[PDB]
DNA sequence: GTGTGTCTCAATCGTTTTACAACGTCGTGCTG
């Protein structure tokens, strides 16, 4: 929980390493490592991820080395202090029984713009996408001018 | 140590007496009105507004290292020189000077950064028709009494008139854009509290205008 | 000294979270994946495989066997939609934030929009979703519909509620 | 889940325009062939990726409004977001960011508190997102990307989801760390036992 | 004068002897996704002969199920159905061929070229997700392309190895003359006068060679510049009349402006051609913060304007209305209906209805699942 | 007048602006409109920048203002007239001089690309201008029409652009000799007059013309002793009196660069 | 009740590193 409240060091630590160095002085640097240890040992807070638990551990080795550098220092000062559409077209061809040519087809589909321009274009996309899934064998190449034979 | 040096007497004397005997001294600080560092810049805009306060003979030759600062690049120097030229504003009375402070003043109604544009408006609202004094409100102008029309409003009308008069079209639209900008204030009355102020001057003008009903070729215009 | 050896034992229990973590995502997503894909397309099989290190998308549109179809020889269109499949995936998995979709309808057809579209309000049950088109399929299902305009050097921005469905469609 | 949006001043959109409180659910936006949308989704990104970065004074300049009207100085586009728990400040139920941009300057925000941009980062970072080239976002036209890139990237986003880069970073870090308080410690030994024997 | 038919077999997804038939002016390919509908531009790409990184493969033994061949017949104007046939051979060797005798690329690319096709640099093709980039890259590339429209390459080569003679000889020489001017100016000894004698022939030499170079120079600069000076100036009076026939909409009948400009008038090859182009309510902004939309009308606008140049006999077009709304699809739509000639085939792939609705010839592209034959068929709009 | 009133409109929302901002800024609670003017500019540009050059100054300062107006709101391409702002900068009065060096700074602010070698276009055109034969000797010491060219771009840590302009003048100041028998009095005139240019500025640094004095010694030492056992013989051509007088006048601008600064020693 | 004296927020002037753009180096794919 430390995110929410500033009861467990958990907080402290999580404070040292989110923010920056600074805003934690000697008086509050003395704090417990074990415990910050079982407490990243266990489930985190409400973000159940590592990202967190990442920060964690740089926080927690920032204050070691902090701690170590400040003990570095009175230890010096203590030897210097002792030095001293597709469905409408599938329907319609459905219906119709085998054998069956496209022009057919058409002539029993008027497109309700009555233009032979996009009613066939449409019925064109149409009988692509039937045989595209199983419906129709077709036959084009016999030298013959719109000989296409439509069949189930 | 230039830096510092400079810096603490900005404060250090409390009595700008020590250039009453150290005008060469004086004029030290006056050659640097144009050094590269921005910091040292404001510290003689604020020396020499404390020299005038005291001392203020030295209205006309100290007046051109003020308004040098404020076609600057730093905004410190900016915001500074401005609020100096709020103080000479009162108490110069050469009207022929308080014309070169508006015409300086309108020209930074905009800049690069905001707070400019912010800062230079209220700053001539406080010169122009928001007065300081008593008998301000609840009234119109009436019959030379009080003597207000000699030493109240010659302040709050005079510098107007010779800075509205100029024929180039620059001043012309570069005076009407900021007024809009100025009505738009901060809003805690915003309409009322401005019209008592310009009321009075509309109808003040409006006197000196009545006088064209009881009277001169430029004075109209 | 007993500080650093305490945080010795946080690196090491670390790293083996991050590793059997590493290992139940790329399960997981794997599974996501192959159910979403074969829920798109009447038949198809797909399906992610990790190479030998510690990833190739063997898709393949057909349901009997494939013929080495090596991505990106494929077309735009079906790697299109298996890119739409990987985000969609991923997402299904772990919610991410607000995610924003411009100009998708690029190369699909019909039943491809519409089988889009029906996944996307499945995923917008789930989760946050902004997108941009000009198609009938994509349309139908926001619930929340907004509006842009340019005019005098600005661009103005609006909220509309029915007619946009008519107007930039058809 | 994110809420409304304030821009001004960025590219095309001089004055201030804010949108509704939008839907949690799917939002679409239609409009003309060539008018603010890809400006739209260039905002949001803006204000919430790594993009924008390498910037120059021309770059710094490209993305304000050029008009008739008046010189814009500076643009800023703020976002709201209506977070449960999400975002890691708990105490703050709506929070808001916003980044403001002049000719030479640029802050980010979070609820009117000015802060540097190395802890923005760091929020988004706690947060579900992702710094580098977002995975949720796809700019125009750009959508045949994690499908024809080399497949070591596919890993890469992979490990990107599972959060580990970040993981490994601090990792190395801490590691630098750790070996300036070794060679300190071992001061530290010399220095006391010096102590002990005075 | 056009494309007439396409034999193949054992192509990629194209099992067995198919054969594309038909293509009259402003033919459209049509069919579902992903399955067929741009193979056929990609085997035209393999006819007219071109590396294999540019089509979606990146190999030569993977567009099969044996060895295979592409085999197009061409016309003349004048009756001849000349026959181009390029092969795969075995271990991934090629072997070109033209009306049935195996010969080099030599001949190929020259009597291809007689026809005004230029195919090392391509620029009748355009390739899926494309479009939108012909106008957007630096303009050293565009100096490029219109100097490889040109034929100028050569010129380049010895160029700029004739500019590293020169500077190299002028430099040398400067060095040279700093020396003598030196030496010589201590001079009041044998030292001083045999440093006289062979510096002096030592600089005339290089001054000798320094002159032969500028006169070599010389010369191919003023090939250079006749060439590329023809081409520029030919085509930068044509581009805003077609781009004003672009854009000029019903509803704007002032559609807009385009600008080809250079730095140096003299010496055109350092700054690249830069292009700036102007949508009708809009100020000018550069080719960077433009939009899709204008970005794509400003490429085709540019592809035309090259074509007002030098002629080509066809032009293969793929998604070209990726991003783009009703109102200038339509009016694409228009130009292209009225622009298609004897002298331009429009091969166009798309699927917008309202754009291929009004062909002349359509070919349609289905897939057989029983031998995953992505097969075709192809049918006239005349009678209706 | 008119053309100037027509584009103002769109101007005009300088303090119409804040009429409008009245209810903008304090909210209330055929399209051709927009492009005509940006049309029937192009249609008749090239007298525009034309007259800016009259001595009828009502006609000048009014042919200024208006192109004033279409840079600042962008309405033809300004890479086609960025080369008469040049030849604006100095050959007028003082009461232009102010306006063309701000656009001149505006552009080079944030544009930066659009105008960088334009230079050596624009001031073929200020040559265009005076004429020059057998009077008006291009002596030294007259105001070089980029006196404050040289300082707009020099306002950063130009160590690139600064060196970028020079190089477009010195374009004609060595002699790549495009056709050595053929040179017009003309077309020295005009390398003299570019020696001029090169002369009279002041600079922040001192390298700069070091390469200068660097070059102008190649052509003294690869053309010049050619030419050398030609005009002690006969002088019975112009081929080389049309250089040999235009390679003479490269020691005048040398002996002048050794005074640039007196630092240079030979 | 009025001056006190202490705590907390904004610009600016050297560093620093860090992204970026130019330049040889290889290795695969062909064609003669
Ligand atoms: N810096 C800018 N300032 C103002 N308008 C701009 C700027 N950059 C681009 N624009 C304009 O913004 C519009 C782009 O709108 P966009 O959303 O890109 O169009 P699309 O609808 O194709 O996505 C274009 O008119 C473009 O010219
Ligand atoms: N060498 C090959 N052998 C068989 N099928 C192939 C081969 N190379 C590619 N394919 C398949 O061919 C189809 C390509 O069809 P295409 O015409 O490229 O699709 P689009 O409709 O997007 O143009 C894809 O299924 C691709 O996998
Ligand atoms: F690749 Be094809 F154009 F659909
Ligand atoms: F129309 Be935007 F550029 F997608």
């Amino acid at each position: 929980e430390a995110i929410l409240s500033k009861k467990g060091p958990l907080a402290k630590v999580w404070l040292a390493a989110h923010w920056e160095k600074k805003l934690s002085k000697v008086q509050t640097l003395h704090t417990s490592i074990e415990q910050s240890v079982h407490a990243i040992v266990t489930e985190e807070t409400a973000p159940m991820a590592l990202r967190l638990s990442g920060q964690l551990m740089l926080g927690v080795v920032r204050i070691y080395s902090r701690k170590a550098r400040y003990l570095l220092e009175d230890c010096t000062e203590a030897l210097m202090r002792l030095k001293m559409s597709s469905q409408t077209a599938k329907d319609s061809l459905r219906n119709k029984w085998d054998p069956y040519t496209e022009g057919e087809k058409v002539s029993f589909q008027t497109l309700s713009a009555g233009c032979n321009r996009e009613e066939a274009v449409q019925l064109f996309f149409d009988v692509l996408v039937l045989a595209t899934k199983d419906v129709i064998s077709v036959k084009q190449d016999v030298a013959i001018q719109n000989e296409i034979t439509l069949t189930a | 140590l230039r830096t510092k040096c400079l810096r603490i007497i900005n404060q250090m004397k409390t009595i700008p007496s020590i250039l009453r005997t150290h005008p060469e001294v004086l004029a030290q600080i006056i050659s640097k009105s144009n050094d590269q560092s921005a910091i040292v810049r404001d510290t003689v805009l604020d020396l020499l507004g404390t020299y005038i306060m005291a001392y203020r003979e030295t209205i006309p030759q100290i007046y051109g290292c003020i308004i040098s600062g404020i076609s600057d690049p730093s905004t410190i120097v900016r915001k500074r020189a401005i609020k100096q030229l709020c103080e000479v504003y009162e108490a110069t009375e050469d009207l022929n000077i308080r014309v070169d402070i508006a015409s300086k003043l309108l020209t930074r109604s905009n800049d690069e950064e905001e707070t400019i544009s912010e800062l230079s408006l209220e700053v001539l609202e406080k010169l122009w028709f928001s007065p300081a004094s008593n008998e301000l409100d609840c009234q119109k102008g009436y019959e030379q009494l009080t003597f207000l029309e000699k030493q109240k409003l010659r302040v709050q009308y005079f510098p107007i008139l010779k800075l509205c008069a100029e024929p180039s079209t620059e001043r012309h639209v570069l005076l009407v854009t900021s007024l809009k900008t100025m009505l738009t204030s901060k809003e805690e009355i915003n309409l009322s509290t401005l019209h008592t102020q310009i009321r009075l001057l509309l109808s003040c003008l409006f006197n000196q205008l009545i006088e064209v009903v009881t009277e001169t070729k430029g004075i109209l215009y | 000294r007993r500080s650093q050896e305490s945080i010795s034992e946080l690196t090491t229990v670390l790293d083996q979270r991050k590793d059997e973590a590493i290992e139940r995502t790329f399960k997981q997503v794997a599974k996501s994946f192959s159910e979403i894909f074969v829920k798109l397309v009447p038949a198809g099989r797909g399906e992610l495989v990790m190479n030998r290190r510690s990833i190739s998308i063997r898709v393949s549109f057909n349901s009997k066997d494939d013929e080495q179809l090596n991505i990106n020889q494929l077309s735009g269109g079906q790697k299109s939609l298996c890119a739409l499949t990987l985000i969609f995936a991923i997402q299904r998995c772990d919610p991410a934030p607000f995610n924003i979709l411009d100009e998708c309808d690029a190369n699909l057809d019909a039943q491809y929009r519409s089988a889009i579209a029906a996944m996307v309000k499945e995923m917008s049950k789930t989760s946050q979703f902004i997108c941009t088109t000009f198609r009938p399929e994509m349309v139908k299902v926001a619930d929340n519909f907004y509006g842009v305009m340019f005019n005098h050097k600005v661009s103005t921005v609006e909220s509309i509620s029915k007619e946009e469905a008519m107007a930039f469609v058809e | 889940y994110i809420t409304k949006i304030v821009i001004q001043g960025f590219k095309s959109y001089k004055d201030y325009t804010v949108i509704e409180p939008l839907s949690p659910h799917h939002n679409v936006i239609v409009g003309r062939n060539g008018s603010g949308k890809s400006n739209f989704f260039a905002a949001i990104r803006f204000v919430l990726s790594d993009a924008y970065t390498h910037l120059s004074r021309e770059e710094r300049q490209a993305l304000l409004h050029e008009g008739p009207g008046a010189t814009v100085m500076s643009a800023y586009v703020e976002v709201t977001f209506a977070n449960a728990d999400n975002r890691f400040p708990t105490g703050k139920s709506e929070v808001v960011l916003r980044r403001t941009i002049g000719l030479k300057k640029d802050e980010y925000s979070l609820d009117k508190k000015t802060v540097s941009k190395t802890e923005v980062i760091n929020l988004l970072e706690s947060a579900g997102f992702s710094r580098s080239n977002p995975y949720y976002i796809v700019p125009q036209g750009r959508v045949t990307s994690l499908t024809n890139a080399k497949d070591s990237e596919r890993l890469e986003l992979l490990k990107e989801v599972a959060g580990t880069q970040i993981y490994e970073n601090r990792r190395a870090e801490s590691n630098k760390i750790m070996d300036e308080t070794i060679q300190k410690s071992e001061k530290i030994d010399e220095l006391l036992q010096y102590i002990e024997e005075r | 004068g056009r494309l007439l038919r396409l034999e193949v077999e054992n192509f990629k997804s194209y099992r067995g002897h198919q054969i594309i038939g038909p293509f009259e002016d402003f033919t459209s390919i049509i069919g579902p996704n992903g399955a067929g509908k741009s193979n056929l531009m990609d085997a035209i790409s393999f006819v007219l002969g071109v590396k294999s990184s540019h089509l979606r493969s990146t190999n030569v033994k993977e567009l099969i199920p044996t060895t295979a061949y592409v085999k197009l017949m061409y016309e003349l104007d004048n009756g001849e159905q000349r026959e181009y046939k390029r092969a795969i051979t075995p271990s991934g060797a090629t072997e070109y061929k033209i009306d049935e005798e195996i010969v080099t690329f030599s001949e190929y690319c020259g009597s291809l070229q007689k026809e005004n096709i230029l195919v090392r640099a391509r620029n009748f093709l355009v390739f899926q997700g494309d479009v939108e980039t012909i106008a957007s890259q630096s303009p050293l590339e565009l100096s490029k392309l219109v100097e490889q429209i040109s034929g100028s390459l050569e010129y380049k080569s010895e160029y700029d190895k004739s500019k590293d003679e020169q500077d190299k000889a002028v430099n040398l020489s400067a060095h040279s003359f700093n020396k003598k001017r030196g030496i010589n100016a201590e001079l009041r000894l044998e030292t001083v006068e045999t440093r006289l004698a062979k510096l002096d022939e030592e600089f005339a030499a290089a001054r000798k060679a320094a002159k032969n170079a500028k006169e070599r120079f010389n010369a191919v600069k003023q090939k250079r510049l006749q060439k590329f000076q023809a081409a520029f100036s030919h085509i930068s009076e044509q581009i805003d009349p077609i781009y004003k026939e672009l854009t000029k909409s019903p509803a704007f009948p002032l559609g807009g402006t385009a600008y080809l400009t250079l730095d140096d008038l003299d010496e055109p090859y350092l700054g690249g051609i830069k292009f700036h182009a102007m949508p009708p309510m809009k100020r000018f902004r550069d080719m960077d913060q433009l939009s899709g939309g204008e970005k794509t009308m400003a490429a085709l606008a540019l592809l035309f304007a090259i074509h007002s140049y030098q002629p080509s006999p066809f032009f293969v077009l793929d998604e070209i209305d990726a991003a783009l709304d009703q109102t200038n699809v339509t009016k694409i739509a228009n130009y292209i209906r009225q622009h298609a000639s004897s002298g331009f085939q429009f091969v166009v792939i798309s699927l917008k209805n309202q754009l291929f609705s009004k062909s002349e010839a359509l070919v349609g592209i289905y897939r057989d699942q029983q031998e995953n034959s992505s097969r075709t068929l192809s049918i006239n709009l005349e009678g209706y | 007048k008119s053309f100037l009133e027509l584009l103002a409109a769109d101007e005009d929302l300088i303090f119409e602006a804040d009429q409008k901002l009245s209810l903008k800024g304090k909210q209330n609670v055929k399209q051709w409109i927009e492009g005509v003017s940006a049309s029937l500019m192009q249609h008749f540009l090239p007298c525009i920048l034309d007259s800016c050059f009259s001595k009828n100054l009502r006609y000048s300062m009014l042919g200024i203002e208006i192109l004033k107006c279409i840079i600042h709101q962008g309405l033809v391409n300004p890479r086609m007239c960025f080369s008469t702002i040049i030849a604006l900068e100095s050959n007028a009065i003082k009461e232009t001089r102010e306006v063309a060096i701000l656009l001149h700074t505006e552009l080079h602010r944030r544009h930066e690309s659009l105008i960088d070698g334009l230079y050596a276009q624009s001031a073929d055109l200020i040559f265009s201008l005076q004429k020059t034969e057998e009077y008006q000797t291009f002596k030294l010491g007259e105001f070089s029409p980029f006196q404050s060219a040289y300082t707009i771009v020099s306002a950063d840590k130009s160590s690139k652009s600064r060196k970028k302009l020079i190089m477009q003048i010195l374009k004609p100041l060595k002699l790549d000799g495009i056709d050595l028998p053929s040179f017009t009095e003309e077309k020295v005139s005009f390398v003299s007059f570019c020696c001029v240019c090169l002369a009279g500025i002041p600079y922040v640094s001192i390298e700069e013309p070091l390469m200068i004095i660097s070059t102008v010694d190649s052509v003294l030492a690869t053309i010049g002793p050619t030419i050398t056992g030609w005009m002690k013989k006969l002088d019975h051509e112009r081929f080389k009196i049309l250089a040999g007088i235009n390679l003479c006048n490269l020691i005048y601008l040398k002996r002048y660069i050794k005074y640039a600064f007196s630092i240079s020693d030979s």
